[PDB]
């Protein structure tokens, strides 16, 4: 055909990555931090990994927590028609089954039969949970155990079970008190416990404020939106074009291949030296476990573009998406 | 179908049966009737209707026409009257092809007073609508509702049936006891509320089936009263998230008033010795609610960034739903498009919601008197010792004897879990604790 | 059966200075049904850290009948880079390192080990963290012909039993408090 | 009163409509057609011992 031929035409513009970020979702104004990470989230990465052992991440997870009825809740509702056989659950359910996996009662010929549940069926999905506060001090530790490696397990009455759920989450807590502070970091303003946030990636949490212009023009941004017909926003994609367009983004598979990897190191050995202010410092001690995901979005950046080695000259943005918002953590 | 009122026309007949299942012999008969009549006890849409209601159109106060209408024994308070018609009027689905999937449908409620009809109005409103629901006192529950495995008489098989909230697919919920409802259900309707649809996680199969609802809130209160001078939101224990998934709410009012319960007397004085139709509106508004789809013009667009920029003076939950209640009232009357004057008293009813509201939720006054105050004294102990030996018969001496704003045993708990996670003290049980070293 | 466990404390692994009663939420008794606990420590370094750092990023470098043995021959060389003895055979004789061999002890080589549990029960009883009891000891004799199991060879040596010496004593010791420094004063006497 | 230390009832018409139902029951059992002022009188006869049972 020519649409498998407009994608070999697609493939040779130049500000792909700068022309998708602008055309994400129209229910959503600026944000320009976020709309990067959604879409590295909506690609998947790699996972290929040693021999004979460890199988080691196979993607992203990232949250943003805000101020509820914000544009928080307008990517949730972006993604789950966007993405394939994503599921979208609020996780408030806690008790039953779902987000805790838990077996059924004897019926009809049996106890000790699997249950349905929003991880199992996400295997290669992209499921979203929201409101962290509000469940039990039990899963905290469950899903903290789902989010590590991509297997869980469950003896619940019942032999061993060996399954799989390969996943990667999406997440929107709540703060403290409904406002974020802004002296003080997010080490209280989290809401749960500290290890979980470590095996968590970064967030760049989005800010609020109230001025004179920036209502008045989401103002007039959601009119024509909420007019029955006022389509004068052009997205300069379509969504199908876009959808299958990563489809032919996952077909690669990009090494590094330069010795850009002995300038890597010394950022992070500069990196580390400046979150620990002190021998006795709190404990989001940024260690050898976020060197995978230096690396691992590192390629899934290039993965974007479509080229299929990663030179020094890539990873300057992901040096400083993490430094810029752990900046944001460490005041 | 089967469950309703009936009278047949019948003969008579009788027929043999075998006793033993697989022999010719038989012989206590048994009978059964053979019916001959049977009898239980898109409208029809005519042009001389049309032609009725155009009249009525033609009258300007069609508004107060309606409000008049809904009260054939009720007081008059206006107020109320207002988005119960407009939420039976509820709008339309505007969708687009791609992006949105908006639909115009809105959401009020009411709590306050108990006993104000309360019921019998919402008992009315089951009258106005043909399909609907009736919501019970746990006659459905989080598993009674949906969901189904059931064990069926007939077959012994699976079968699924459809929550009420399906059920509506062309009505209004009505639903109550929302602050005795159990804490396992009131978390699906969050997201009939959002994704208008119902998730369903059963042992048979798996379907995101969706839900064409409207719904409505009649809450209660808890201890007496609305308790006016306090701030009415700790009444209702309540996730603020769903406070967000109101539009606009309005409570009732009370007082000893003396000009008006004494008018009120002489309403149950009368209607109790010795056009208002009741179908007639029911077909003017069912028609008119698919026909009609109206479209928006500048002239409203200008007057309503004024509303907002006079606001900042919610963001924008409060500020879109406005205009799926504008929509609805244009559409009430002037059946083409939208009007630039039926905002200003639009507009009217969500000024009426922050009247509410001059007095945890959405404020955060407490939250900054209150931590504030709780870093020093925590400072000062932790300055006091070689060690961090903080024991209980300590902080609830000078910390309680400190400031008479705070609560007495109220703030002893919740002190130290937000301050928990933020490298400061340990829990040891009710008593000796452990706390942070430099 | 046999018991692995992954503990966890409540947050950092210096969430105190004091005891492992302080530190985990698992009390006494049944903390003392197991033999040994390895504790981990990682401060501030960069000698010692990027020997972790250039070591891990190599790892993720590691992404018809001859061809068939000719990927073999690349499974080889995938991972034999320093070449530490490959697994293609060392787990296939575990399992008659564990069905078929049978250890035994000696006498002349017993005495040493009784002033080390006397005295070191002594030395933290006064100094009490967490005890060791009679099952300590029964412990550093079983760890003890494990070892002398990997030679094949039913014996026991003089070489095996200080070694397991040393891989207990050391690991106790290194957990009580700030006063480590002056247990160590005494470490060497054992050596 | 407006207290919580004994009674019930904030005035309420709910609680009216009881006194105007039991007058014309009482009315009922007493039939000479006597709806008055000495036929409700007995109503409110029997609402006064309702209430302040508790104040023994």
């Amino acid at each position: 055909s020519d649409e498998i031929n407009e994608l070999k035409e697609m493939v040779k513009d130049e500000h792909i990555y700068d022309k998708l970020v602008r055309s994400i979702a129209p229910a959503v104004f600026g944000h320009e931090a976020v709309k990067k990470g959604i879409l590295l989230q909506m690609l998947g990465g790699v996972h290929k990994s040693t021999v004979e052992g460890i199988k080691l991440r196979g993607d992203i997870n990232i949250c943003v927590v805000g101020d509820p009825s914000t544009s928080k809740s307008q990517f949730l509702k972006y993604v789950v028609g966007f993405a394939p056989r994503s599921v979208y659950t609020s996780g408030k359910a806690s008790s039953a089954a779902g987000l805790t996996a838990a077996v059924v009662r004897d019926e009809e010929g049996g106890d000790y039969t699997i249950e349905a549940g929003a991880l199992m069926l996400a295997d290669n999905g992209i499921c979203c949970i929201d409101e962290f506060d509000k469940m039990d001090i039990s899963d905290q530790v469950a899903i903290h155990e789902a989010m590590e490696q991509q297997t869980i397990s469950i003896a619940k009455a019942g032999i061993h079970a060996t399954l799989n759920a390969r996943t990667s989450i999406l997440a929107a807590a709540n703060p403290v008190g409904g406002r974020y502070n802004r002296k003080l970091s997010l080490r209280g303003n989290l809401n749960m416990t500290a290890p979980i946030m470590s095996r968590f990636d970064l967030f760049f949490v989005i800010l609020d404020d109230c001025n004179e212009k920036i209502d008045t023009e989401l103002a007039s941004h959601i009119v024509d939106l909420h007019m029955k017909r006022d389509e004068a926003i052009e997205p300069p994609f379509s969504a199908e074009q876009l959808r299958r367009y990563i489809k032919y983004a996952r077909t690669f598979k990009p090494i590094l291949t330069k010795e850009a990897r002995s300038y890597l190191v010394e950022k992070y050995k500069e990196l580390r030296k400046d979150d620990a202010q002190g021998f006795s410092r709190s404990s989001y001690r940024i260690t050898v476990r976020q060197l995978e995901s230096m690396i691992r979005l590192s390629e899934a950046i290039a993965r974007a573009n479509c080229v299929d080695e990663i030179t020094p000259s890539f990873i300057a943005e992901a040096y400083d998406l993490l430094r810029q918002s752990i900046i944001r953590v460490d005041v | 179908r089967a469950g309703d009122r009936i009278e047949v026309t019948g003969t008579f007949r009788s027929i043999p049966i075998r006793a033993n299942s697989r022999q010719r012999v038989l012989s206590l008969y048994k009978t059964y009737v053979d019916v001959v009549h049977v009898k239980k006890v898109v409208r029809q849409i005519t042009d001389q209707d049309l032609a009725k209601i155009r009249e009525v159109a033609a009258r300007e106060d069609l508004y107060s026409l309606l409000a008049r209408s809904i009260a054939p024994s009720i007081y008059e308070l206006e107020d109320v009257k207002k988005g119960i018609l407009l939420q039976l009027f509820g709008g339309t689905n505007k969708t687009f092809t791609k992006g949105g999937r908006y639909r115009g449908d809105i959401n009020i409620l009411l709590c306050g007073d108990p006993s104000t009809s309360k019921s019998q109005i919402l008992q009315y409103v089951h009258k106005i609508t043909p399909r609907g629901v009736y919501t019970s006192g746990k006659g459905s529950s989080a598993v009674g509702l949906t969901a189904y495995i059931t064990r069926d008489v007939d077959t012994k098989q699976l079968v699924l049936e459809s929550g009420a909230l399906v059920l509506s697919d062309g009505g209004v919920c009505c639903i109550d006891e929302f602050d005795k409802m159990s804490d396992s259900t009131r978390s699906v309707l969050h997201e009939v509320m959002e994704q208008q649809t119902i998730s369903i996680a059963k042992a048979g199969i798996i379907t995101t089936l969706n839900a064409r609802s409207s719904i409505l809130a009649s809450a209660n209160p808890i201890g007496s009263r609305y308790n006016p001078n306090l701030p009415v939101t700790e009444n209702i224990d309540l996730p603020p998230p769903l406070l967000s998934r109101f539009d606009l709410v309005y409570l009732v009012l009370d007082k000893v008033d003396e000009k008006n319960d004494r008018e009120l007397a002489k309403h149950l004085t009368n209607l109790y010795l010795e056009v208002l139709p009741v179908e007639f509106l029911t077909m003017y508004i069912s028609y008119a609610k698919e026909h009609i789809h109206p479209i928006i013009t500048e002239a409203a667009k200008t007057e309503l960034v004024r509303a907002y920029v006079g606001m900042r003076k919610a963001t924008t939950r409060q500020l879109e739903s406005m205009i799926r209640l504008a929509e609805a009232h244009a559409k009430m009357k002037l059946k083409n498009v939208v009007e630039l004057e039926d905002v200003q008293e639009a507009v009217r009813l969500i000024r009426s919601a922050i009247k509410d509201y001059a007095t945890q939720t959405g404020k955060s006054v407490i939250q900054r008197k209150l931590q504030e105050d709780l870093s020093r004294e925590i400072m000062n102990v932790l300055k006091d010792q070689a060690s961090d030996s903080m024991s209980f018969n300590e902080l609830i001496k000078q910390i309680n004897e400190h400031s008479q704003d705070r609560v007495e045993s109220s703030d002893i708990q919740e002190a130290l879990s937000r301050l928990q996670q933020e490298d400061k003290v340990i829990v040891l049980g009710e008593g000796v604790r452990r706390s942070v070293r430099l | 059966c046999s018991i692995i466990a992954a503990a966890n404390p409540n947050g950092g692994r210096y969430n105190s200075t004091l005891p492992l009663a302080q530190n985990v939420s698992l009390t006494e008794p049944i903390l003392s049904r197991f033999d040994i606990l390895c504790v981990v420590r990682d401060l501030v370094d960069e000698e010692a850290d990027e020997r972790l750092a250039t070591f891990v990023v190599d790892s993720h470098v590691r992404s018809q009948l001859n061809a068939r043995q000719r990927r073999l021959q690349r499974q080889r060389k995938k991972e034999e880079e320093i070449s530490p003895i490959p697994q293609e055979l060392l787990m296939k004789y575990i399992h008659y390192a564990r069905t078929k061999i049978y250890p035994k002890l000696h006498q002349m080589d017993m005495d040493k080990v009784s002033r080390v549990y006397a005295d070191l029960r002594r030395e933290s009883i006064s100094t009490g963290s967490f005890p060791i009891t009679v099952r300590h000891l029964e412990s550093i004799l079983r760890i003890a012909e494990s070892f002398a199991k990997m030679r094949l060879s039913e014996f026991v040596s003089s070489y095996d039993l200080d070694r397991a010496i040393k891989v207990v004593v050391d690991s106790f010791v290194d957990a009580q408090k700030v006063s480590v420094r002056r247990q160590l004063r005494r470490s060497f006497a054992i050596y | 009163e407006m207290d919580s230390k004994f009674s019930f009832g904030q005035a309420t018409p709910r609680t009216l409509l009881g006194i105007i139902r039991l007058s014309q029951a009482l009315a009922k059992l007493r039939l000479a057609d006597m709806v008055d002022i000495d036929d409700v009188e007995e109503a409110l006869r029997l609402v006064r011992v309702s209430k302040e049972s508790l104040y023994q």
